[PDB]
Parts: C-alpha cells; structure tokens; sequence
RNA sequence: UUGGCACCUCGAUGUCGGCUCAUCGCAUCCUGGGGCUGUAGUCGGUCCCAAGGGUUGGGCUGUUCGCCCAUUAAAGCGGUACGCGAGCUGGGUUCAGAACGUCGUGAGACAGUUCGGUCCCUAUCCGUCGUGGGCGUAGGAAAUUUGAGAGGAGCUGUCCUUAGUACGGGACCGGGAUGGACAUACCUCUGGUGUACCAGUUGUCGUGCCAACGGCAUAGCUGGGUAGCUAUGUGUGGACGGGAUAAGUGCUGAAAGCAUCUAAGCAUGAAGCCCCCCUCAAGAUGAGAUUUCCCAACUUCGGUUAUAAGAUCCCUCAAAGAUGAUGAGGUUAAUAGGUUCGAGGUGGAAGCAUGGUGACAUGUGGAGCUGACGAAUACUAAUCGAUCGAAGACUUAAU
C-alpha cells in the first residue's frame, strides 16, 4: 500500500539508496499502489558516484511491500520491508544488478529484464 | 424461466480447476410444491406461487404461527400438498410446463448457469448520516466542534425550505435487495442444495428466491 | 429556540389524544374472591 | 455449527495424504509452479509460525530469509497446488503464534529441537 | 449478556455477594433483571459442589465469599462447607434445574418488577 | 465587474476566506454526432447540434488572487443574502497593551509594517429524514395487478488477426474480457476490535509462616483470541437493444414548362431522450382495484346470538429493535436457562512419580479450562383464563 510521502529503499546499484513517491500513475484519483506499479519519485539518499544523483526526479517500480499481494490460488506472500528499482522509459533497469527476493507478479508487467536479474524469484 | 425458494446456510469456498480458489454460499432449498396457476384470462396475467417449509396440520387453541387450521389450510387443500410457510410468485417461468401439485426439484439447475438471488437485508437499526450514507467527518482537532454530524440542509432566502430527499439520520437495514449475473458452482440432490458464486444479501435461515437471469 | 407564538387550548388539547394509561390483565382468582395479576404469585397465579 | 450440511457438502475437498504438524517446525513445502506452458516444482524451506482456520479453510504460514530480507508464504491446507508436504525438524515453543520472529533476526531468531 | 448498569468489577462482585447470599437462606428476593442472572451463576456453583474433587473445591472458592452460618445446637460452618455438605447430597439424581423464579408486584419507591428466586 | 440613485431594515437584516453538504443554468473543459477549410496521414482552424454524467493531489505568497511541481479523458464559466456560522473554525478584518517609520507645538492622526487578544441559545409553527396509533373503503387471512414516484445510466489502456499496406509517422468497421473512480451486498479468505475466554508476570493487603486464591493499581501490565460489528478484504453493477428525434445527408416532387430535401410523401441520423429497457417503495376517498381460501344461531339479523392459521391482553425470546412495530415460541412444547456432548480458542492443570545441591526439567496427557456458536435431553419457566369481533341495504336494467 504505497501511496504519496512514501520513502522505499532502492535495491539496485543505479547509485540511489533512498525515493520518496510524489505521484502514482495509473488512472485520476488513485491512491494507493501495490507490487507491479510505476510510480514518479525523487531521490533523497544517493552514494558518491553512480548515473543518479540527489534530487532528481525519476520513475521506479515496486518489487516488495509489507503488505504482500494476493494471488488468485488463494495464497498470499508479505515481505519485510517496500522497495524498488529506477526504471527507463521502455521497462528497463537503470542499474545494472538487483538484491534481495522479487515477486513473481513482474512476469505479467512485461518486466522480463528485471526479473532475469532477481537472485531469487517468488 | 427456472425460478425455485431456498434458505441461506452459511458461507464456505470449494476449490474450482486450475486450482482457482472460489468463495461460494450454501443454499438449502427443499418441499419445493406449486399450489395455484394464474391466468391472463382470469386474473390478466400467468404467473405461478409457490411454497418452501412445511408446518403441522389441524390445532385447536394454538396462539402461534406455526399449526392451525382454516383459511391456509382449505387453500393448501386445493393441490395435493400440505400447508406452506413462505409463498412467493414467478411471472417469468412459462406456466405450460407445471401442474397445480407438481414437485420442483433442484435438478431444474445446472453447473455454469447464470442466476438472480433476491432477499431483505439484515439491518443496524437507526444509523447515523456518516453510516447510513458515505459522508466525511469535520478536523478531529484544531478545535474543533464539527464531528460525525450533518452539514448544510439548504441555501438561504430562496427557496427557504428543504428539498425533499436531503439524506438525514434514520433507520437503514431491512430492504428488498437484487444481485444480478451471479454464477451455480454445483448443485447436490442427494442434500437438496445449491452452491452459488459470490455472497447473497440477508442473515443466516433467510428466504432467498433464485431466478435464471434475463441479461 | 424559543416559541414564537403561544398554544392554544384546542392545538394544546389535540397534542394529548394518546397521552394516557391502559387497562392492565387482572386475571381472576379460583379462590380467594381478589383479583391478581397475570403470572404472578396469590392463590390463582393466573388462569 | 448447526446442520451437518456445510461439512457434508465440501467432505470430498478434504486431503489425506498430509502429515501433522505444530507450529515452530520446519516444513519442505513443493508448490506446483504453472509458467508459459511448462509445469516445474519449486520448494520453499521455512518455519510454520501460524495455524488458524478449520475443515476447508484451515490456512498455515511458514517464514524463511531469502537474501537478508524475511519473506512468508500463506496456502490453504487442503490445496491442490501443494505436491507434498514434509516435516524435516520439530521445534519446542511456548506458544500457538510466534509473531515475536518478525523483530528478531539472526542467532536470536533460532528455535531449540526437542 | 447483561450488564445491570454496572462496571465490569462492580458488576463481578455484586454477582458474587447474592450467590453467597442464596445459599445461606436458600431464599431471596430481589429484582427481575438480576434473578436472570444470578439464576445462571448458582446452578454452576451447584455443578462444581456435585464433583466433589479437591480441583472443584478450588474453583468453587474463587466465587464463594467467606461467611459463617449458624445452624441448631450452637453449630457453624463456612458457606463452601455447607454448598459441599447438605447442598450437595440433596440434588443428586437431578440433572439440571436447582433454582426457581417466583414474579411479584412492583415496588413502592420506584416501578420495579420484583420477584423471588429459591432452590428446588 | 467599478459606479449612479437613496425606495425596505439603525426598540440590530452581525461577519471576508476555508470546512461539511447541496441544488440549477449553458455563453461546452472531457466524452457524442456533424459541416467547411489557404481542410498532407496522424491531427486540428473555425462553425452547428447536444446538458446526461464526470471534472486531481501538493509547495508558496496573506489570502478571495496568482505563480510553480507532478498527474488526468478533463483539470469549463456562472446563479442561489458575492449559496450555507440558531451546522464548524477565527487565519483575515478586527476593541482596550506595546514597538518602528513619516506627519503634528501638543493630545494624537496614517487605505503604513509588526507580537498579543472571551464567537451566546433546552426547537413552539412550517419544512425534511424515519417510525407508529385512529378511522375509511361498505370485508377475515394470504398472494398480487400498478406508470403515479424515486434511483441509475456512455471512463481508460494494452492484446491481436486482410498491412502496420492508404495517406505521404499513422484512420473511422461488426465484435471474449483487463483496469481507475463511484454505487451496493456480505464475513469464506487477509487484517482490526473483542472490559463475565485462556496464559505469563511486578508491587502491596488478607486468612499464624510459606504457598495456592482473591482485592486494588487505566482491563495493573504483556502475548494471543470465539460470536458479533467491520475495510484496507471478498462478490456484483453500470450492458443491451427498441421507438420516435436535433444538426445534417438524402429520394422522389410540385403555384418562373429547367431547377429545388418540401408545399404532399419515403429514408437515414446523437452520451440524443424525459420514451422503452433495468432496480426499488406503491390502492391511488379519480370511496375504486384483483384472485384463492375460511366463517351461523339468535331471532322481524333489533344484532338479544356470534363464529373464522380471526385479533389481542399476558408470558419465554432474537434473523428485529430508541419506544412501539416486525419475526421465532407458549406443555399435543426444543423459545430461553440449565445438564451431558461437539466446534473453534488458549498451549500442557491438579495430584502422583522421577531428575537435579538449587532456580527448574520430564512423564502419566494435544492435558486442563472455555461469554455470545451448535446438537441432544422437559430437569426450571412460558400454568386453570379473560376480553374483543368480516358482508349480506337501497333502484333498475339484463337474466
């Protein structure tokens, strides 16, 4: 349930380290946004180096979030804490390199370059 | 057409193919009987009524609603059938295909049918304007005085009055509702009952009429 | 707040049409000659 | 529970080919993955930290560290896309939930075999 | 259940004081509302007494209050003594009942439905 | 809109913006039809018809204003005491205190700037939202006909098949399902709450000591949690076609031997549309409605009689509930309470035995306890009663 004044840690090595959601895409009205969704952010924490600098505005996707998803078997799968990772303009990773589990409902976002990035994908 | 009265059990979920979880509800519908066949040249319209749970027949002193004898009894004499509880009527079904007697069964039904469940509410009793309709509540601090209460019920001068229909406190609850484009899981025989896709309105041992959907 | 024109005696007299008590049970008794209240304890406790 | 007939119309959903287990074991649970038009196997290793529900809706949940980050998994009991299940070390708490594993982490998160 | 406009304490122990009470003259009188509640605290306490087990004797003393009857012949004895002694061995073959309710008339200082709750 | 006039109100018509809640218009922001372009295809200049619904979150200036950030199919202009303070705030304007600058001999003034500063009322009448009593129809119980009334209606994005060929990037054309916002029903699932459920633990008081237990400390605190109520959770909806229609495109065709959508006529054509369709309450003193079934001695039917799963009164209750009303029951009885089981919840009782120097293990034992959920069983209570009660008349036709 990521809405707006969100921060998400990134979890990829594009340089960001920290976002915070300004905006959810996806139709007027929208509140909230769950795994699967690009939403507009602005970097708040950044590493010395990298493509990303701080305060800048890019777009990410959502990969994990405390309150998991529901899958249609009637199953479920809640992680530890949200992130995300800087995406372009055609559904690809800025970086290079992605850490930690990803869920497995990226398949159906046409995210093909992420998710045969993932170490582990459930 | 294929119209039948049932009780609602209770709520349970049958795993479907593919291994698709499916929320469905348990509807009992059992001593299904015809007991009357209006016409459209003696009442003006053809419909068909219809009985549900039975009751104990001939009672002297009884002071309850439950067996006694009289008015519904001749009238549950007329057919071959014993006094009803709930009576219902069916102006979509054709009133060629029954007979003043005749047994509905839940066979008339099939897996992958569409249908439309009718029912009361349950019911909250008097409930408040931020209950009864989705309105918002005033700062719950900043002192504030403007809680869970009505705003504005008019203008001014003009048309110094309230329009009717201003959506005030009231009783909510016991109203007739429709679901429509529902969807039968399984149908049983042996226990006479019927598996429905989804949630029908009403409490628990409620009436619930089914009819094929026109849509 | 404050009633802007006094009531009269009919309108006054029309407001207290259901205001008033009703009859209670008062079953009788099989011997005691009193009557008694319904389901209650005496020498009739009802009939 | 009043009539008899919500247990005798979902009594042919029921499994019988899975074993017992208590919270705080270990389980090897071999979810059936359906991909494009391939069928594979995956197994996921965890500890059942939950156990609610009865008849066809009873429901566990087993949680398990991936890569530093805590992840857990939730499947109705009597499911169809569950191969087999088997229990591989019985844990001994003093609880029915432990939701005291969600802050813990590390050599403080381990649970004594009897 | 009811509550008897009461707090969850002082609710407890006003329960506690007219069970203890009905077993010491086997007889008392009070309101309707709370003969329809104590009326399903007794009859446990009566369960506990019929066990006769050391287990119930502890259960029945965290509702029992300690009080001492006076019998004949200069004879006392504490409330559980008496719910384990005479009590007990009167309702044996019963299963269920004990307590009867008795309606009344109203009361004088206020219009309340009073009655009166006794053992069988 | 800024003004002009001074007709109502000075024994008071007391308030700028924001909050909550609304209704109506059309000079149309979005969606729908068209017409013409100095109108390459996309796309859009203008014009005509069209009001049914829908029209976002923030930062900041003091804010009505405006400027910016990011979205959206779109972020339209107005009216209702510049809608709404006996519905809310008091920031602004603002009253007594106090500084700064200019002006004044001075008390002080300034459409200068700044910090601080009490917003009163128990709803009589109409109106509105719910809910009953009394009579009326010439009626006792059910089941209904209903056009009078209300509600709801047309938003997006991909996939993929004549080819991405016309046009010179990118079109209107029938037609399974995925979403956003909104509306409505429900608790199987994920959660929340759950003060008469289970367990752990601190201080103190009481039954000689210690225990067990009870009282008080916000429920003492902490970890879980049944029924019920619930959203962020689970379902469904908004489709569809039908009839006239608007702008408009036409086909025939005539009071200038041509022409011409026209004076007759025949078509086609919108989120048009109120119509129809769909959902809900509904007998309408224009005493109305309809069908099926049940009910007789008094005594000239004067009611002297009265009967009807005909009504209560009273009593046990909850799928109902402010109170009444509605529904489940009253001994030929499972309505509530017990009592014996069961489901779910807690997580291993007491006693006994063993192990250990001791705090503590372990076994007998998925043990013991369990409010609201459920089944079985008359053990307690719904007991002898009493009261109140359909319509059938006239006149005048056809039988």
């Amino acid at each position: 349930m990521i809405q707006q004044e969100t921060r998400l840690k990134v979890a990829d090595n594009s340089g960001a380290r920290e976002v915070l959601t300004i905006k959810v895409l996806g139709g007027s009205g929208r509140k909230t946004a769950n795994i699967g969704d690009v939403i507009v952010c602005t970097v708040k924490n950044a590493t010395p180096g990298g493509v990303v600098k701080k305060g800048d505005v890019v777009k990410a996707v959502i990969v994990r979030t405390k309150s998991g998803v529901r899958r249609n078997d009637g199953s479920y799968i809640k992680f530890d804490e949200n992130a995300c990772v800087i995406i372009r303009d055609d559904k690809g990773p800025r970086g290079t390199r992605i850490f930690g589990p990803v869920a497995r409902e990226l398949r159906e976002g046409n995210f093909m370059k992420i998710v045969s990035l993932a170490p582990e994908v459930l | 057409t294929k119209g039948i009265l049932g009780r609602k059990i209770g709520m349970t979920q049958v795993f479907g193919e593919n291994g698709e979880l499916i929320p469905v509800t348990v509807v009992e519908a059992k001593e299904n009987v015809v007991l009357q066949k209006k016409t459209v040249e003696v009442d003006g319209y053809n419909a068909i009524q219809v009985g549900f749970e039975d009751k104990k027949a001939y009672k002297k002193d009884a002071k309850s609603n439950k067996y006694a004898n009289k008015p519904a009894e001749g009238h549950a004499k007329k057919a071959d059938a014993a006094p009803k509880r709930f009576i219902r009527e069916f102006r979509n079904v054709d009133v060629d295909a029954y007979e003043v007697g005749q047994e509905v069964s839940v066979d008339t039904f099939v897996a992958g049918d569409v249908i439309d469940v009718t029912g009361v509410s349950k019911g909250k009793g008097f409930q408040g304007a931020i209950k009864r309709h989705g309105q918002s509540r005033g700062p719950m601090s900043h002192g504030s005085h403007f809680h869970r209460a009505p705003g504005s019920v008019g203008m001014a001068s003009d048309a110094s009055r309230v329009f009717k229909g201003q959506k005030m406190p009231g009783r909510m609850g016991g109203n007739t509702v429709t679901v429509q484009n529902l969807e039968v899981v399984q149908v049983d025989t042996e226990n006479k009952v019927i598996l429905v896709k989804g949630n029908v309105p009403g409490p628990k041992k409620g009436l619930v009429e089914i009819r094929t959907s026109i849509k | 707040a404050v009633p802007k024109r006094r009531t009269s005696k009919t309108r006054k007299n029309k407001r207290r049409t259901h205001f008033k008590i009703s009859v209670p049970g008062m079953t009788e008794c099989p011997n005691c000659g009193e009557y008694k209240l319904s389901h209650r304890v005496c020498k009739n406790c009802g009939s | 529970t009043n009539h008899k007939l919500i247990e005798a119309v979902t009594k042919s959903q029921l499994r019988t080919d899975l074993p017992s287990f208590r919270p705080g074991d270990t389980l090897r649970v071999h979810v059936r993955i359906i991909e494009g038009t391939r069928e594979r196997i995956q197994v996921f290793e965890g500890v059942v930290i939950k156990r609610r529900g009865g008849g066809v809706s009873e429901t566990f949940t087993v949680r398990k560290i991936s890569s530093g980050v805590g992840v857990e998994r939730t499947f109705p009991l009597h499911t169809p896309k569950i191969e087999k299940i088997e229990v591989k070390r019985r844990g001994k708490v003093r609880r029915a939930k432990l939701y005291y594993l969600r802050s813990l982490r590390g050599k403080a998160a381990r649970i004594q075999e009897i | 259940y009811r509550k008897l406009g009461r707090t969850s304490d002082q609710r407890k122990a006003m329960l506690r004081d007219l069970a203890t009470s009905l077993i010491i003259s086997e007889r008392i009188e009070t309101t309707e509302a709370r003969a329809k509640e104590v009326r399903s605290v007794v009859e446990k306490l009566i369960t506990l007494g019929k066990k006769g087990d050391l287990a119930s004797r502890r259960n029945a003393a965290k509702t029992l209050r300690n009080v001492e009857i006076l019998n004949e012949d200069e004879t006392t004895q504490t409330a559980l003594q008496k719910l384990f002694g005479e009590i007990a061995e009167r309702y044996t073959e019963r299963q269920g009942g004990y307590t009867r309710i008795l309606k009344q008339g109203p009361r004088r200082g206020d219009g309340a439905e009073s009655v009166i709750i006794e053992l069988v």
